[PDB]
C-alpha cells in the first residue's frame, strides 16, 4: 500500500507565526494534471472537516490562511497566520489508489511561557484498604510542555508495573496540561512497605520534583 | 444541504455480528461513493472501504476484520455488517461521501462509538482522596476522588454539587481489568477546607448509581 | 493558423499564478 | 431592401460559413481540454495527435480531392457536412461521458479504459477533420468560384469576407467556449457543442440546399486505383503555372510566431499577464482585418500577382523586428525584447493575410475546373505538411532558448517561401 509519513507528529507555534506541516508519500499520488492528497482538519469530539483538496484548492468556508503545495510525493501544508482556533489535529489522506489511506496526524499546540507542576500525592482510603485493595494516587496539576516523566518508588526501590498515567487535553484558559499517575497494588503488599514516593522530572528544572509518604507517619 | 448521520448499537459482545447504519438526506446515494472509516483509541484513522452509486462494493484487503457494505435506495440509507467482531474493533465509526467531480470526503457524518468487550454491568466504587497525614500546607490545598471499577461509559463527576468549578481537573477514563477508573483532582484556597465541607458527586446512569463521597480529614 | 491547435484558457497550466490563454503546441 | 440582400446565395454561404466555423472552433477548444486534463504532463500522445491529423491529410488529400471531382457539388457537400457533424456529436457525447468519471479513470481502472478512451477520441477527431478538409475544398476553392460570375472583384471581396469572418471567429468562438466551461462543467461545454452542431447540422443543410437552387450553374459540372490516383495527382500538382506559389503558401505554415502557438508561454515567462495577452490577440485579429483590406485594395491596383510581391515585402519588413527582438537586452537567448518581438508579430498579421488571400485567388482563377479539387487536395497535403513539421520542432524544443532559435528558424521560411513566390512572379512577367 502507499504509505504516508507526517512530520512533525508535535507542532507547537506561538499566535500569529506560521506552522508548516509536511506529508512524505512511499509513491507518487500524482496522475496526469491531478495530485491526489487532501487534508483534514478534527478537534476533539468532532468529525474531520475537509480543509484543502487536490493538494492546492480551497475548500468552501475555510479561512485563507489555509493553503497547501506539493507533488508526487512530497506535500505541505501551510497555515500563515495561526490563530487560536486552529488547536487541532491535522491528517493528510491520498486517493491515488485503492485502498485509501491517511497520515499518522500532526496535533498543532498553541505555544504558550515554561511552567512547572504542582505536585500532590495521595496515600490509599481507609475505605478502600477496608476492601482489600490500595491505590496510590499522584497529580501533578498545570505544567508545560507537554512531555514529562514520572517515577514510582516503593521503599526506595523503582517500581513500572502497574502504573496508569492519564493526561488531560490542554487547558482552554491557561493552555497547561495535567496528568494523573495511579500504582495499584493488593492490601497486603501495600502494609509490607513504608515509603512511597512519586518523582516527576520535567524539562523546567533540572532535578525532579519529589512528594513522598510513610505509612505509619499518623 | 447533504447530510449524513451514523447510528448503531453503542456495546457488542466478542464474536457477534454488528450492523451500523448511515442515513443520508440532501442527495442520493445513486450518484457517487459512499465510504466507511474508523478512528480508533488513539489517533490512527483507518479507511475500510465503500459502495458505489451503482451498488459495486469495495473492502479494504488489509483489514483484519470482516465486513459486508450493503445498502436501501427506497430509504436512502447504507449499512456496514461487521462479522465476529473483537476487541481491536473498538472504534469511533464515520460514513463519508466521496463525489466524482471532487474526489475526496467532502461530507462527512458525526461518528457513533462501538466498543467490543465481554463485560458486566458494573457500578462504581467511589474512594476519597485526602492529604498526607502532614500538616504542613501551602497557600492552597488539592482534594480528589477516586472512581474504579465501572462498566460501560460514560461516568459524570461533580464537586459540592457543581458549585465547585475553579480549580478541578477530571482525567479521562483508562481501562484496568475489564472494567474503567478515572479519577479527579480540585484545589481550593487554605481557609476554605475543612472548615467548608467538600464532597464529590458521581453518577453512573447505566447502573442507576448516584453516590455521594465526603472528604474527611484523616487522623491516626 | 494552425491546422490542430492545443490552446485553452486555464490558470496555472503555463505558468504558475498566472491564468489565462495557453498554447502547448 | 436587405431584405433581398439577406435572400442572396452570396449572404446564404457566408452564413453557412460562418456557422461551419464557428463549430469547428469550438470543437478543438474542447478536444484540446480533453488533451490538457486528462493526458497532461505526457509527451507522447500529443505528438501523436498531431501526427495523426497531419499524417492523415497527407496521405489522403489527393484521394478526397479526387472524390470531390468525381460527384455531384451537392451529393459532396452535404455528405461531407453530415459526416463532420455526426463525428463531432458523438466524439462529445463520449468526452462529456469520460469527463464526467474523469477522477474514476485516473485512479481505478487498469490503464487500457483510457488508453482505449485515447484511441477512440483521437480516430472520431481525425474523421471529422477529414470530413472538414473536403468541406473546405468542396466550398471555398469550387461552390465559391461558381456562385461568383466571370468577376473577379466579386470573387475577391467573397474571400475577404470569408476571411473576416474566421478571423473574427478565432478570438470570439474560445472565449464563448471558456466562459460556458468556467460558468458550468467542461461536460457542460461538450453538451452545448453537441447541441449546436446537432442544430448547424440540419440548418447548414437547408442552407447548402437553398444556395444550389439559387445557382443554377452549379448543377453543371465539367465532366490498385488510389495509388495510382494519389501518384497522378502530385505528379499533376508538380505541373500547374502555379505550383510555386502553391509551395511559398504552404512554406507560410512552418512557423512560430502567431497568438496561436507557445509565444504565449513566452509572453507569461517574460512578466506579461493575461490581459495584456488579449489586447495582443485582439490586435493581431485587427491587423488580420486591414490585411484582408489591404488585400482588396492592392488587387484592384496593382493585379493580383504584384499583391502577392507587395504582401510577402510587407510581411518580411514586419519579421525584422522579430529577428532584432531576439539579439536585444532582455532575451532569454527588461520589456524592450517582447516589444519588438509582439510588435513585429501583430504588424506582420497584415501581409501574412494579404499573401494568403492573394495565392488564394490564384489557385481558383488558374486551376482548371474539373481539376479543381484533387490539386487543392494536393495543396492541403502541402500545408499540414509543414504544419506537422512546426508541431514537431515546438515539441522538441520547449525551452526559452529555443525559442530564439525557433524564431530565427520561422523568419527564414517565411522567406524561403516569399523567395519561390518571387520566382514564380518573376516567370508570370
Ligand atoms: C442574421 C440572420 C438573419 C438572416 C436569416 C436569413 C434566413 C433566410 O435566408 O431565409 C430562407 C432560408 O433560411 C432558413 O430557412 C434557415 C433559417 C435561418 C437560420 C431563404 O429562403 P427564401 O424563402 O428566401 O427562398 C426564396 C426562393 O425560394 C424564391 O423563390
Ligand atoms: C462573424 C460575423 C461576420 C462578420 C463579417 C465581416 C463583415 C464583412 O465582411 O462585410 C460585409 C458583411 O458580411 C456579412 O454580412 C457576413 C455576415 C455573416 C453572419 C461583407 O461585404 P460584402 O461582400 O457582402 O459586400 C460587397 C461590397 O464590398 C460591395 O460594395
Ligand atoms: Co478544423
Ligand atoms: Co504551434
Amino acid at each position: 500500500d502507499i504509505v504516508l509519513t507526517q512530520s512533525p507528529a508535535s507542532l507547537p507555534v506561538s499566535l500569529g507565526q506560521r506552522a508548516t506541516i509536511s506529508c512524505r508519500a512511499s509513491k507518487s499520488v500524482s496522475a496526469s494534471a491531478y495530485s491526489y492528497m487532501h487534508w483534514y482538519q478534527q478537534k476533539p469530539g468532532q468529525p474531520p472537516k475537509p480543509l484543502i483538496y487536490l493538494a492546492s484548492n480551497l475548500e468552501s468556508g475555510v479561512p485563507a490562511r489555509f493553503s497547501g503545495s506539493g507533488s508526487g510525493t512530497d506535500f505541505t501544508l501551510n497555515i500563515h497566520p495561526v490563530e487560536e482556533e486552529d488547536a487541532a489535529t491535522y491528517y493528510c489522506q491520498h486517493n491515488r489508489e485503492l485502498p485509501y489511506t491517511f497520515g499518522g496526524g500532526t496535533k498543532l499546540e498553541i505555544k504558550r511561557a515554561d511552567a512547572a507542576p504542582t505536585v500532590s500525592i495521595f496515600p490509599p482510603s481507609s475505605e478502600q484498604l477496608t476492601s482489600g485493595g490500595a491505590s496510590v494516587v499522584c497529580f501533578l496539576n498545570n505544567f508545560y510542555p507537554k512531555d514529562i516523566n514520572v517515577k514510582w518508588k516503593i521503599d526506595g526501590s523503582e517500581r513500572q508495573n502497574g502504573v496508569l498515567n492519564s493526561w488531560t487535553d490542554q487547558d482552554s484558559k491557561d493552555s497547561t496540561y495535567s496528568m494523573s499517575s495511579t500504582l495499584t497494588l493488593t492490601k497486603d503488599e501495600y502494609e509490607r512497605h513504608n515509603s512511597y514516593t512519586c518523582e516527576a522530572t520535567h524539562k523546567t528544572s533540572t532535578s525532579p520534583i519529589v512528594k513522598s509518604f510513610n505509612r505509619n507517619e499518623c | 444541504e447533504v447530510q449524513l448521520q451514523e447510528s448503531g448499537p453503542g456495546l457488542a459482545k466478542p464474536s457477534q455480528t454488528l450492523s451500523l447504519t448511515c442515513s443520508v438526506t440532501g442527495s442520493s446515494i445513486t450518484s457517487d461513493y459512499w465510504n466507511w472509516i474508523r478512528k480508533f483509541p488513539g489517533n490512527k484513522l483507518e479507511y475500510m472501504g465503500y459502495i458505489s452509486y451503482s451498488g459495486s462494493t469495495y473492502y479494504n484487503p488489509s483489514l483484519k476484520s470482516q465486513i459486508s457494505i450493503t445498502r436501501d435506495t427506497s430509504k436512502n440509507h447504507y449499512y456496514l455488517q461487521l462479522n465476529s467482531v473483537t476487541t481491536e474493533d473498538t472504534a469511533t465509526y464515520y460514513c463519508a461521501r466521496q463525489g466524482l467531480r471532487n474526489w475526496y470526503f467532502d461530507v462527512w457524518g458525526t461518528g457513533t462509538t462501538v466498543t467490543v468487550s465481554s463485560a458486566k454491568t458494573t457500578a462504581p466504587s467511589v474512594y476519597p482522596l485526602a492529604p498526607v497525614c502532614g500538616g504542613t500546607t501551602g497557600s492552597s490545598v488539592t482534594l480528589g476522588c477516586l472512581v474504579k471499577g465501572y462498566f460501560p461509559e460514560p461516568v459524570t463527576l461533580t464537586w459540592n454539587s457543581g458549585s465547585l468549578s475553579s480549580g478541578v481537573h477530571t482525567f479521562p477514563a483508562l481501562l484496568q481489568s475489564g472494567l474503567y477508573t478515572l479519577s479527579s483532582s480540585v484545589t481550593v484556597t487554605s481557609n476554605t477546607w475543612p472548615s467548608q465541607t467538600i464532597t464529590c458527586n458521581v453518577a453512573h446512569p447505566a447502573s442507576s448509581t448516584k453516590v455521594d463521597k465526603k472528604i474527611e480529614p484523616r487522623v491516626p | 493558423d494552425t491546422h490542430f491547435p492545443i490552446c485553452i484558457f486555464c490558470c496555472g497550466c503555463c505558468h504558475r499564478s498566472k491564468c489565462g490563454m495557453c498554447c502547448k503546441t | 431592401s436587405l431584405a433581398d440582400y439577406l435572400t442572396s446565395a452570396k449572404f446564404l454561404l457566408y452564413l453557412g460559413h460562418s456557422l461551419s466555423t464557428w463549430g469547428d472552433r469550438m470543437w478543438h477548444f474542447a478536444v484540446s481540454v480533453f488533451l490538457v486534463e486528462l493526458y497532461g504532463n505526457s509527451l507522447l500522445l500529443t505528438a501523436v495527435y498531431g501526427l495523426v491529423v497531419a499524417g492523415s491529410v497527407l496521405v489522403l488529400g489527393a484521394i478526397i480531392g479526387d472524390w470531390v471531382d468525381k460527384n455531384a457539388r451537392l451529393k459532396v457537400a452535404q455528405t461531407s457536412l453530415v459526416v463532420q457533424n455526426v463525428s463531432v456529436i458523438l466524439c462529445g457525447i463520449i468526452l462529456m461521458m469520460v469527463f464526467l468519471h474523469k477522477h474514476e479513470l485516473l485512479t481505478m481502472y487498469h490503464g487500457w479504459v483510457l488508453t482505449s478512451c485515447y484511441i477512440l477520441i483521437i480516430t472520431i477527431a481525425n474523421i471529422a477533420n477529414l470530413a472538414s478538409t473536403a468541406t473546405a475544398i468542396t466550398i471555398q476553392r469550387d461552390w465559391i468560384v461558381v456562385v461568383a460570375g466571370e468577376d473577379r472583384s466579386k470573387l475577391a471581396n467573397m474571400n475577404a469576407t470569408i476571411r473576416r469572418i474566421d478571423q473574427l471567429t478565432n478570438i470570439l468562438a474560445p472565449m464563448a467556449v471558456g466562459q460556458i466551461m468556467t460558468f458550468g462543467s467542461p461536460v457542460i461545454g461538450c453538451g452545448f457543442i453537441s447541441g449546436w452542431n446537432l442544430v448547424s447540422m440540419c440548418v447548414e443543410y437547408v442552407l447548402l440546399w437553398k444556395v444550389y437552387q439559387k445557382t443554377p450553374a452549379l448543377a453543371v459540372k465539367a465532366g490498385a486505383e488510389p495509388f495510382r490516383t494519389f501518384r497522378d495527382g502530385w505528379v499533376s500538382y508538380y505541373n500547374q503555372p502555379v505550383f510555386l506559389a502553391g509551395m511559398g503558401l504552404a512554406f507560410l505554415y512552418m512557423t512560430v510566431l502567431g497568438f496561436d502557438c507557445i509565444t504565449t508561454g513566452y509572453a507569461y515567462t517574460q512578466g506579461l499577464s493575461g490581459s495584456i495577452l488579449s489586447i495582443l490577440m485582439g490586435a493581431s485579429a485587427i491587423t488580420g482585418i486591414m490585411g484582408t483590406v489591404a488585400f482588396t485594395w492592392l488587387r484592384r491596383k496593382c493585379g493580383l500577382v504584384r499583391t502577392g510581391l507587395i504582401s510577402g515585402l510587407a510581411q518580411l519588413s514586419c519579421l525584422i523586428l522579430c529577428v532584432i527582438s531576439v539579439f536585444m537586452p532582455g532575451s532569454p537567448l527588461p520589456i524592450i525584447s517582447v516589444s519588438l518581438l509582439f510588435a513585429g508579430v501583430i504588424a506582420a498579421r497584415i501581409g501574412l493575410w494579404s499573401f494568403d488571400l492573394t495565392v488564394t485567388q490564384l489557385l481558383q482563377e488558374n486551376v482548371i475546373e474539373s481539376e479543381r479539387g484533387i490539386i487543392n487536395g494536393v495543396q492541403n497535403s502541402m500545408n499540414y505538411l509543414l504544419d506537422l513539421l512546426h508541431f514537431i520542432m515546438v515539441i522538441l524544443a520547449p525551452n526559452p532558448e529555443a525559442f530564439g532559435l525557433l524564431v530565427l528558424i520561422s523568419v527564414s521560411f517565411v522567406a524561403m517561401g516569399h523567395i519561390m513566390y518571387f520566382r514564380f512572379a518573376q516567370n508570370t512577367l
